[PDB]
RNA sequence: CACAAACGCGUCUCAGAGAUAAUUAAUGAUUUAAUCUUAACCUAAUUAACUCAUAAUAAAUCCAGCCCUAGAACAGGGCACA
RNA sequence: CGAUGUUGGAUCAGGACACCCAAAUGGUGCAACCGCUAUUAAAGGUUCGUUUGUUCAACGAUUAAAGUCCUACGUGAUCUGAG
């Protein structure tokens, strides 16, 4: 996970989900694409 | 089609879809037949026998799946949606077999 | 009207016991009217120097309701005085520890900041449930109305009202819920 | 309404789709020319979170909302009704619209805290430890900004942040 | 007329004793180690009054226990009247024990050192040795200033006591004052030996308080020794019930008894 | 004393703040919303 | 250690439950698929704090004098076995 | 400026988290051990010595680590006066 102010999908498999009050880029094929909105 | 392809239909013997095209509630069954008789489903298992029975007076579209567990899954689809039928068939395949 | 001086004085300045049900009521709206009654601002004979102040008995304190996310957002901060002794407890945790605490703090905050605040707080009785001692119960005069009208849940609705309310839309027959 | 029933007998499964009678729309809508259900029944800017008799007309038996393409609402009314359903569910209204779990209903937990007009999810809000001074005050949101257009008889605007 | 005796329960709590700290004695274990034990002598321990659970705490009942006898001529009228109604001579130390409702004992019942058994853990509460108004160096272990490198009249002062900006000293400041005459409890002291003839308990380690002081002893409340009350006499020890005298000395399974084959290693 | 052109938005006088608040734009609002009107 | 004591360099003891943040998954609508949910329902694995079990104190109106391992004074414990 | 007495050190430290250790995790060009980053957490710790008045700095031996700062560059009606 990387904490960022702007979330962008780095591939076609990234999906954006709202959890715990924040926005998240979750990725299963590339786990390094995990982003968390600060 | 992709959902069935990613399921490993190697353990299915015969699938027969019997329907009447001139009815008004066979669209879901026809879509199910198209999804289950796709190229990927054909290539994921070759010994499976897919049959499409066409009637005019039956007025009851139904599907029958016989597979080598000695198991018979019969679904008489008159109001069932195609997506629900596919999900139920996939769940049963991944459960038994 | 033709009372003697002493009984007229006693009647005019007599203390009154009020009841207040706090079930599903906002603690702030409870505390505003409780503080009004405690100060005596509901008496035309009220004065700051006079000791005109009535008793308020609040029941069902454990069943108060906070509007919005105040249960998890509102915090209460205390300091024991010793270094490192600053505690900030959430409203839900404080309610779990002590049901009386939330409404007690609300009334204490809404009361005036003079030395009479302690004296008129001694005249406030808070009970977590409808378990009031008979000594206090025999003193009650009237029960004040609840400031908030509690809405009724769906299964509490009468079948007559349910069928009377119209169907704003017609769902399709083939749809599956 | 449609239901799916499953029958198991001798390692054979049969699923059947049964259609039962469903209620229809009331014969006389006050504004029949409206293209939208709420906006033709004249409930626009008229319902709140506590109007369960209207909010439960179109929600799934397990509390989920119904799709807009099925209900027929305009987008703003659909969003308002979804927010109202969320607020009612959090407040405790609609108690029969939850899934049944006999195994989980036995281990009772701490008593539920009474609440209403709750905007956020109860498990997603962090306590405001700082709370700010008068010039920079951290306000607690109450209700939803989607319902700020509701009719106000007293004339005072709704305090959505307090 | 004894009160009914209830069976032991997993969440039961026993009454305690009020003994006298006699002294300290060496003791040896069969593995060769040497421990030091404290002698707690139960001189005259009695149950004085009983208080119901709902009237005392709402969770456990309270049993009042009195220690060694004192003179009638130096007690107050109320205390003398209470002991006259009870039927016992006045006691020096009076303590309250939180017990469960099934372990209650009738007031006036005596208690003996056989209430505890060799191999057990106990809690010992007593007033520690009072050292009076002590300096900060001995009260809190503060390091002093250097001795001779130029320091003027500061060899034992606490030094700085607060911070300049605070403009006050915090309530938790460590400063010279009283040290010692306060109640302290030692937890988990092992019982090695019980002398029934003299009613003396051999408790492992040290015991707070000076010698010949009244000591409140009870079962250990540590979670590691919660359920050792099962094998012990639950209500209390009754010497007149078993109709068979206990041995003069009851030892633990590892205590080197005075009469020993002078253990040699193999 | 700040210059006429700054980088910190150069907070205004209270009278000017009230003037801007009063003169804030008010968009027209139709009597009936036309989305799902006929 | 030339006081009966003090003392370390010497000896003894040191604990259960809840709770969480980040982060994992189960069921499942808006979006009849999926989706840990600023969607409800019960969910489980989970830091340090922090509270609470639990522990200590917790018998009022005798106090002249004399001792004390109690104490600056005041206080506090003893003065029937001997 | 009809006086707010200074560096450093001794004693005692209060606090912040922008965490050095200890604790729970995400990603690694993460095979394991070592590592590199980021998230959450401040109840508790964060050594002894040679030179230098030294804060710093170099060096020796270790540690789970020898954190960055604020506190009148904390603290001289508590101490030193090496500068
Ligand atoms: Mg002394
Ligand atoms: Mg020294
Ligand atoms: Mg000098
Ligand atoms: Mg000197
Ligand atoms: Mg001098
Ligand atoms: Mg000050
Ligand atoms: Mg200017
Ligand atoms: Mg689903
Ligand atoms: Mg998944
Ligand atoms: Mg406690
Ligand atoms: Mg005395
Ligand atoms: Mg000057
Ligand atoms: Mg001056
Ligand atoms: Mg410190
Ligand atoms: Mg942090
Ligand atoms: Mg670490
Ligand atoms: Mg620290
Ligand atoms: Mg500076
Ligand atoms: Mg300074
Ligand atoms: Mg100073
Ligand atoms: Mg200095
Ligand atoms: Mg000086
Ligand atoms: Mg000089
Ligand atoms: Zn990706
Ligand atoms: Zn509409």
């Amino acid at each position: 996970f990387k904490t960022k102010g702007v979330l962008k999908k780095r591939c076609r498999d990234c999906y954006l989900v709202k959890r715990r009050g924040r926005w998240f880029i979750y990725c299963k094929t590339n786990p390094k694409h995990k982003q968390r909105q600060m | 089609a992709a959902a069935l392809a990613r399921l490993g239909l190697r353990a299915v013997k015969q699938v027969r879809v019997q329907f009447c095209p001139f009815e008004k509630n066979v669209e879901s069954t026809r879509t199910f037949l198209q999804a289950v008789s796709s190229e990927k489903v054909r290539c994921t298992n070759l010994n499976c026998s897919v049959i499409a029975d066409v009637r005019h007076d039956g007025s009851e579209p139904c599907v029958d799946v016989l597979f080598g567990d000695g198991h018979r899954l019969i679904m008489r689809g008159a109001h069932l949606t195609a997506q629900e039928m596919l999900t139920a068939f996939a769940s049963h395949i991944q459960a038994r077999g | 009207s033709s009372f003697s001086k002493a009984p007229q004085q006693w009647a005019t300045f007599a203390r009154v016991w009020y009841l207040l049900d706090g079930k599903m009521q906002p603690p702030g709206k409870l505390a505003a009217m409780a503080s009004v009654k405690l100060q005596g601002l509901h008496k035309p004979v009220y004065h700051q120097l006079s000791d005109c102040g009535d008793h308020v008995v609040i029941m069902n304190t454990r069943h108060i309701a906070f509007s919005g996310n105040k249960w998890e957002q509102k915090v209460y901060s205390s300091h024991t005085g010793y270094p490192g002794g600053f505690r900030q407890v959430t409203a839900a945790q404080l309610h779990q520890k002590d049901p009386v605490a939330i409404v007690k703090l609300a009334i204490y905050g809404m009361l005036p900041k003079n030395l009479h605040r302690r004296t008129m707080m001694q005249r406030l009785h808070l009970f977590p449930d409808e378990d009031i001692p008979e000594d206090i119960l025999k003193n009650l005069v009237e029960e004040l109305p609840q400031p908030r009208k509690v809405p009724r849940r769906l299964d509490e609705y009468t079948q007559e009202e349910i069928e009377a309310f119209p169907r704003v839309w017609s769902p399709p027959e083939d749809y599956r819920l | 309404f449609r239901e799916v029933v499953e029958i198991l007998d001798g390692k054979t499964t049969i699923i059947e789709g049964r259609i039962t009678e469903t209620p229809q729309e009331s014969p006389n809508p006050p504004n029949p020319t409206g293209q939208c259900p709420i906006c033709r029944w004249n409930l626009k800017h008229k319902y709140n979170y506590e109007d369960v008799l209207l909010l439960s007309q179109f929600i799934r038996p397990h509390g989920g909302m119904l799709p807009r393409r099925i209900t027929g609402l305009c987008q703003e009314e659909h969003l308002k009704i979804e927010e109202c359903v969320k607020m009612a569910h959090r407040a405790g209204l609609l108690p029969n619209h939850r899934p049944k779990l006999p195994e989980g209903f036995v281990p009772k937990s701490k008593p539920r805290l009474n609440r209403y007009l709750t905007r956020w999810s109860p498990r997603s809000v962090k306590p405001i430890y700082n709370k700010g001074h008068r010039w920079n005050k951290v306000r607690m949101p109450v209700g939803s900004p989607l319902l700020k257009d509701n009719v106000s008889y007293s004339g005072r605007p709704l305090l959505l942040y307090h | 007329e004894p009160w009914p005796i209830h069976p032991w329960e997993p969440g039961s709590s026993r009454v305690g004793l009020i003994a006298l700290k006699l002294g300290m004695m060496p003791l040896w274990t069969k593995d060769g180690q040497k421990h030091v034990v404290t002698l707690l002598q139960v001189q005259d321990c009695h149950v004085l009054k009983y208080t119901p659970k709902e009237n005392h705490n709402g969770r456990m009942a309270a049993l009042t226990v009195g220690g060694k006898t004192v003179s009638h001529f130096h007690k107050s009228a109320s205390i003398l009247e209470f002991y006259q109604e009870l039927g016992l001579p006045p006691k020096q130390k009076v303590k309250i024990f939180n017990v469960t409702e099934n372990a209650v004992i009738k007031p006036g019942t005596p208690l003996y050192a056989a209430h505890f058994r060799p191999g057990q853990y106990v809690d010992v509460t007593a007033k520690t040795i009072g050292k009076g108004f002590q300096g900060v160096m001995r009260r809190w272990g503060f390091k002093g200033q250097p001795a001779t490198h130029g320091q003027t009249k500061t060899h034992r002062r606490p030094g700085a006591i607060s911070t300049g900006d605070v403009a006050r000293v915090w309530p938790g400041t460590k400063m010279p004052g009283q040290l010692g005459n306060i109640d302290r409890t030692a937890f988990g002291l092992k019982v090695w030996r019980i002398n029934t003839k003299h009613n003396i308990i051999y408790v492992n380690g040290s015991v707070p308080g000076h010698k010949n002081c009244l000591v409140k002893i009870k079962d250990s409340k540590l979670p590691a020794y919660k359920d050792f009350c099962k094998n012990l006499p639950f209500p209390t020890y009754f010497p007149d019930g078993d109709e068979e005298a206990l041995p003069e000395d009851l030892y633990d399974e590892n205590v080197c008894q005075p009469g020993a084959p002078s253990i040699t290693f193999t | 004393g700040s210059k006429a052109v700054t980088r910190h938005r150069r907070v205004m006088h209270f009278e000017r703040q009230k003037l801007m608040a009063v003169t804030e734009y008010i968009p027209p609002k139709p009597t009936i919303n036309p989305r799902c009107l006929p």
